[PDB]
């Protein structure tokens, strides 16, 4: 537990087919040795572990619906939904495997209400 | 299709050892490392560590060198995380996830978790 992963909101209710914006910010910057920065999303569903939803920053991992997109620079990275679906609904956690230990954030809660 | 199968359910009193199972299935166990995290109640994750599986070698993250162990039955595909000596701070549910390619850079499969939970 070292590169402090921080999110925003911690909280965020929302509707059906409205947008939703996840913030991470790192205490550091997490690039690889290799050049590449392993900047993960994942969602974890009511009932479920984690599943992995974007990686390194951007690219949508195998069948994660094209309403999921993910950005970001240095130390700031975005994760975005352009429409909400009921099957959203959970906890979603930025992760860094950049630097040994890898971290994940503390989590945000998507509540449709 | 990579499944990762992981015990029950633990309800242990405190200074009592608990012993959580892992299952790889459709997958060569030595090829992969096998990485565990703590759920803590909120929902924060934290990485313990990982062993390698080919070596049965173990390395932790922050403390939890301490009273966790790590340890393997390659015949039978299973990681085991032993906790010893239970505390209150314990209490979590544990994943034991295999990365991509070996690099623990990216998580991509996770077992569906084990909670242990420490009473009175
Ligand atoms: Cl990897």
């Amino acid at each position: 537990m070292d590169i402090l992963m921080t999110q925003t909101p911690l909280y965020l209710p929302v509707s059906l087919g409205d947008q939703a914006s996840i913030s991470c910010r790192s205490s550091q910057t997490i690039v690889h040795n290799n050049g590449n920065t392993y900047l993960e999303w994942y969602l974890q569903k009511p009932g479920q572990s984690p599943q992995l939803l974007i990686y390194k920053v951007s690219n949508r991992f195998s069948g994660v619906p094209d309403r999921f997109s993910g950005s970001g620079s240095g130390t700031d990275f975005t994760l975005k939904i352009s429409r909400v679906e009921a099957e959203d609904l959970g906890i979603y956690y930025c992760f860094q495997g950049s630097h040994f230990p890898p971290t994940f954030g503390g989590g945000t809660k998507l509540e449709i209400a | 299709e990579v499944q990762l199968q992981q015990s029950g359910p633990e309800l242990k009193k405190p200074g009592e050892t608990v012993k959580i199972s892992c299952k790889a299935t459709n997958y060569a166990f030595t090829d992969y490392s096998m990485h565990w995290v703590k759920q803590a109640p909120g929902g924060d994750l934290k990485y313990v560590g990982w062993i390698n599986t080919e070596t049965d070698e173990p390395t932790f993250a922050d403390d939890f060198k301490g009273r966790f162990a790590f340890s393997l039955d390659t015949s039978t595909s299973t990681a085991f995380l032993q906790i010893n000596n239970l505390k209150n701070e314990d209490t979590a549910t544990y994943f034991c996830v295999r990365d991509r390619h070996d690099y623990g850079e990216i998580f991509t499969y996770w077992g569906q978790g084990t909670t242990v939970t420490v009473s009175a």
